[PDB]
């Protein structure tokens, strides 16, 4: 703040210190799910890395 | 015209303690009387004030 020199009046205004806040948070549950009847994981599929975990 | 014997006016002098609670200040001399002085600021008119007491 600034105030006139040689002012007759002494007053000074005084500052305060606002410190502000915000919040991280989380919220999403990313997924890919399977599933292989037993027929299936039996007969088609051959090589489950490269086939299956890869994908 | 005054005419005295020594004996006859008797003056006391004593210098005040700079109390705890203040800033340093000097001490003075006037004519073999030891003076106080004092000084303190003044934030809400903005000023330094001064004392020099005995």
């Amino acid at each position: 703040n600034r105030r006139d020199l040689r002012d007759p009046d002494r007053t000074v205004i005084a500052s305060e210190l606002v410190e502000h806040s915000f919040g991280v948070t989380l919220d999403k549950h990313v997924y890919a799910a399977l599933k292989f009847t037993d027929e299936q994981r039996t007969l088609d599929i051959r090589d489950y890395t490269k086939q299956v975990l890869m994908p | 015209a005054y005419l005295w014997h020594r004996t006859a006016f008797i003056l006391a002098y004593r210098t005040p303690v700079v109390p705890e609670g203040a800033k340093a200040g000097a001490s003075f001399s006037a004519n073999g009387v030891a003076l106080r002085w004092l000084a303190d600021y003044d934030y809400s008119q903005l000023g330094d004030r001064t004392l020099l007491d005995v």
